[PDB]
């Protein structure tokens, strides 16, 4: 009983973990680089 | 459908070995397994999920 | 009686000390074979380990059911 | 609080009853960081 | 229309049964609205209520029966028991055999239900 | 950015502490707060052992990224008025 | 066994202001005057599990008789893979038996103000045949969207986050046979802790109450009732303000076990007023009592005039809201926290409350008039262990 | 003289928008409008 | 001598007394709140009468630092004594 509740608990555990570092990196990626790309239009500019 | 499910359970094939009279499901394997699933959740999960964790309530009534 | 406080805490101040210097057990050893540790210490205690394997599938109630 | 004053209060006979004992301290001092409470205030001293 | 309208045996409510496959519970003293029952599709045929008044039976043309409680209204058992329009029901009013929920359905395939 | 080289901040809320792998720029970003503007932006620190002296609401100093996430724009010098190489060569400790 | 107090009076309160100082308290005398049930009461000694489940390190100690109990406090986890539950966020269930009465509100408003001083999430699931999400006759309890739409609303007024509110039911509940009964579930999720909640300042008026909403539910009766609770309360109300408007709700049946039977059949009906200028707002409830039968719109007209009764007492909150955010400005940081209560408002439990913070050692409160302005001593005694990497 | 009653004969229904902030487990905030 | 504040103030905490006995001293059921909004001109009268980011964190952050003394400038032995404690600034 050990064995199949300490597997399911790491299965489990690793989906929510993999998900929850794709939306934090994806989000972050996201604003930084439009600010960035932002800047970059600015700069461009002059 | 008791009888004609008869693989819920173990039934010896030979009968008693020595026929004695004073005044055939021997066991059922499906209803062990549950049982024993809902006792060893009942204590060791919760022994698992409180590893460390220390205060109760101790109740003297 | 804050001395009399003090006595106490020193004299387990010296059961600690007797702990530091008594020889190191077989928990807190990091390398137990049979030898070293006894009988069924084992089965008095509490480890958390690994497990390889994919598990014996279990033939439960609800799942003939289903 | 850094105490100003040190100063002790207790009754004589209680000092010649007991040489050890529980004194009482009167300590003047100066309010120096946010206020105090208004009962129930715990103290620590160092070293005491 | 109404179809079918009853007293309570304590003479506190009163209710009356319409053609509007519906059933409007009243007061006895004044004709103010307890509450109302509905979901039969077919127009009621006839009720009956306990003679402590805790219980309903609503049988309609929908060959079927609604056990509804008094307090609130709620529907303890719908139950589907005659292959025809049941006309009528009954209960007793005398608990004293310590029978009183005890009731008579009668119906147009020529039959009662005990 | 901005008008000057460098910016101030407060750090608001370390992410990337539950980061898995030792040294992932997903542990080394830190999220600070530009205090000229009031601004929630993604800043950088050198090693994983420095990141350590990085600790929420003590006075960090920032500037740019010059060079996976890709573009991450800025990192971190001075920290509560040391040096951030200074701190992680052990050459004076942080006071706060 | 350092403090003492007696009596039953305001039993979660004081466990909730013990708990979120810390101090070891003796509460004594619960019922010395019932001899019929002498000592605790169930809803009491499931909120002692509960408190237990939620937290880590406290211990309570009951005695023989029951009417008398010693508990120091632990500390606040949360849902904590080590202690509490199995992952982070395991969501830890609480049971609480068929001999219960009180409602899971009166559970709920501790767990409430307790959980934004925890460690980490709160995922608590709340399951069992006492269950009720109604109004309670009773000591009135509140209901739940009640409880919802009413301080809710305060926590995102103090700083703890709304949307990172996550409370949801699945089932629904009434009482049922007497008192005893329930059975519908919730689970209540904060993604909502803090440091310090904000020190603020209620104190100008909330003159122009905008609009109403409320709404009817129904666990397990026909929507005539609440359709003519709508219309009934509309020819209440239609007289007075126009945007007045209203959620049905009819939930089928909770079954519990002895061979399952349904409960928690009823209906009520909770309404709140929103004011214009900020978080301000006038909530009551009504519901039929779990053996009566009456009338829906008597239910509708009583609700009704419950909150213009409130909505003419009140200075800015109701005085079931009183206490949560009166703890919540004295768990607050050093400061003066400004209030703009009305004169009517006052509720011998909230007396003793303050008279409880002053048995802490919980400041005071300073009280003068504009219906009084009362200010409130803060102490920034904040959650305890709250990581920073 | 008869007396005579009559029984021979909702507008609390919202929104959708006033459904999805009021009856979610996501509560609505007081600073919203 | 209606219900007021610095009697409340005496009153709240009175060790002397219970909560009840001591709101009945400070001030003086369903059908009864019926009567009371079933009467037209109370409910009318209710009608009538109810219906640079671091300098201005700064900036706020004195506008507490004021409140607090502009709050409790009120009463000596209710607030400046009991509520707000011994002050700074005192031997």
């Amino acid at each position: 009983f050990i064995r199949r509740e300490q597997l399911r608990i790491k299965k489990e555990k690793d989906e929510a973990y993999e998900k929850k570092f794709k939306r934090i990196i994806a989000e972050i990626q996201n604003e930084e680089g439009r600010a960035a790309n932002e800047y970059a239009r600015e700069k461009a500019a002059r | 459908r008791e009888q004609f499910n008869p693989f819920q359970f173990k039934t010896n094939a030979r009968g008693p070995k020595f026929e004695v009279t004073t005044n055939v499901i021997k066991g059922r394997p499906e209803l062990s397994r549950a049982r024993s699933e809902e006792k060893r959740r009942q204590t060791i999960l919760v022994e698992m999920q409180r590893r460390n964790k220390v205060g109760g309530i101790i109740d003297r009534r | 009686a804050h001395e009399r406080r003090q006595a106490k805490i020193a004299e387990q101040i010296r059961k600690l000390e007797a702990e530091l210097v008594a020889k190191r057990a077989w928990t807190l050893a990091g390398e137990a074979t049979a030898a070293d540790r006894p009988v069924n210490s084992l089965l008095g205690e509490d480890m958390e380990f690994d497990h390889v394997g994919k598990p014996v599938p279990v033939v439960t109630e609800e799942v003939s059911e289903s | 609080t850094i105490i100003d004053n040190y100063r002790d209060i207790t009754h004589p006979t209680k000092i010649e009853e007991d040489p050890l004992c529980d004194r009482t301290i009167e300590l003047s001092g100066y309010l120096r960081g946010t206020n105090f409470a208004a009962q129930g205030q715990r103290v620590h001293i160092a070293g005491v | 229309d109404i179809l079918s309208l009853r007293f309570s045996p304590d003479a506190r409510l009163l209710a009356v049964a319409l053609l509007d496959s519906t059933v409007k519970v009243f007061f006895n003293d004044t004709l103010k609205l307890y509450l109302n029952l509905y979901g039969h599709k077919l127009p009621v045929l006839s009720m009956d209520i306990s003679y402590d008044s805790k219980l309903i039976v609503t049988s309609s043309a929908d060959k079927n029966i609604r056990i509804w409680g008094l307090d609130f209204g709620d529907c303890h058992k719908a139950l589907f028991g005659h292959q025809d329009s049941i006309l009528q029901v009954a209960f007793i009013p005398h608990n004293s055999d310590g029978n009183g929920h005890y009731f008579f359905s009668a119906s147009k395939d020529r039959t009662i239900k005990y | 950015f901005g008008g000057s080289s460098h910016a101030k901040g407060i750090v608001l809320e370390k992410v990337g502490v539950e980061a898995k792998q030792p040294n992932s720029a997903i542990r080394k970003c830190v999220r600070v707060q530009l205090i000229k503007n009031g601004k929630k932006v993604t800043a950088f620190v050198p090693n994983d052992g420095c990141l350590n002296f990085v600790d929420e609401n003590d006075e960090v100093l920032l500037a740019g990224f010059g060079r996976d996430i890709p573009g991450v724009r800025f990192k971190v010098v001075k920290v509560s008025g040391v040096g951030l190489l200074a701190l992680w060569k052990e050459k004076k400790e942080k006071p706060r | 066994e350092f403090l003492r107090f007696t009596g039953h009076r305001a039993f979660t309160q004081r466990l909730v202001l013990a708990t979120l100082y810390g101090r070891p308290i003796h509460i004594s005398k619960i019922r010395s005057s019932s001899a019929t049930n002498p000592g605790l009461a169930p809803h009491e000694i499931s909120f002692l599990r509960l408190l237990e489940s939620v937290t880590n390190g406290s211990i309570i100690d009951v005695s023989y008789s029951g009417t008398t109990i010693t508990y120091q406090p632990g500390l606040i986890t949360g849902t904590v893979p080590g202690m509490n539950a199995s992952l982070s966020s395991d969501a830890i269930e609480h049971v609480i038996p068929a001999t219960n009465t009180r409602g899971i509100t009166y559970f709920l408003i501790p767990l409430a103000l307790l959980a934004p001083f925890s460690k980490a999430h709160l995922n608590v699931r709340f399951t069992g045949p006492g269950v009720i999400t109604s109004a309670t006759h009773g000591a009135r309890d509140l209901s739940i969207d009640t409880f919802r739409t009413a301080v809710l609303p305060l926590y995102g007024l103090f700083g703890i986050p709304p949307a990172r509110i996550e409370l949801r039911v699945l089932q629904r509940s009434c009482a049922g046979p007497g008192g005893k009964g329930g059975g519908g579930i919730v689970e209540m999720r904060f993604a909502s802790q803090v440091r310090l909640p904000k020190t603020l300042h209620l104190n100008r008026r909330p003159g122009k109450v905008r609009r109403i909403r409320g709404v009817a539910y129904c666990t397990g009766v026909a929507a005539s009732h609440n359709n003519r609770m709508i219309t009934a309360a509309r020819g209440v109300l239609n007289q007075l303000v126009s945007d007045v408007h209203i959620a049905a709700q009819y939930d089928p049946a909770p079954l519990v076990a002895e061979q399952k039977k349904k409960t928690g059949i009823g209906f009520g009906l909770s309404l709140v007023a929103e004011t214009s200028a900020e978080g301000v707002i006038y909530a009551a409830d009504e519901v039929a009592p779990p053996e009566g039968g009456v009338v829906p719109e008597d239910i509708g007209e009583k609700c009704a005039y419950q909150l213009l009764d409130v909505i003419a007492q009140g200075g800015c909150v109701m005085a079931a809201s009183a206490p949560t955010v009166l703890t919540l400005m004295a768990m607050g940081s050093e400061d003066v926290g400004r209030l703009r209560l009305g004169r009517r408002v006052v509720s011998p439990e909230l007396l003793e409350l303050a008279r409880d913070l002053k048995a802490f050692g919980a400041a005071s409160w300073g009280i003068r008039d504009a219906d009084l302005i009362v200010s409130v001593k803060g102490t920034g005694v904040g959650n305890v262990g709250r990581k920073v990497a | 003289v008869v007396q005579v009653v009559d029984y021979s004969n909702a507008d609390g229904k919202m929104s959708k928008q006033e459904l999805k902030v009021y009856l979610s487990s996501r509560p609505p905030d007081p600073t919203r409008k | 001598k209606p219900w007021r504040a610095i009697d409340l103030a005496r009153l709240m905490y009175d060790t002397t007394l219970t909560p009840a006995q001591a709101l009945r001293r400070w001030r003086g059921d369903y059908e009864e709140l019926k009567t009371k909004w079933s009467n037209p001109e109370n409910i009318d009268a209710l009608r009538r009468t109810r219906f640079q980011w671091y300098e201005m964190q700064k900036a706020m952050l004195q506008k507490q630092l004021d409140i607090n003394k502009a709050e409790y400038a009120e009463l000596d032995e209710h607030q400046r004594r009991q509520v707000e404690g011994y002050r700074a600034g005192k031997y």
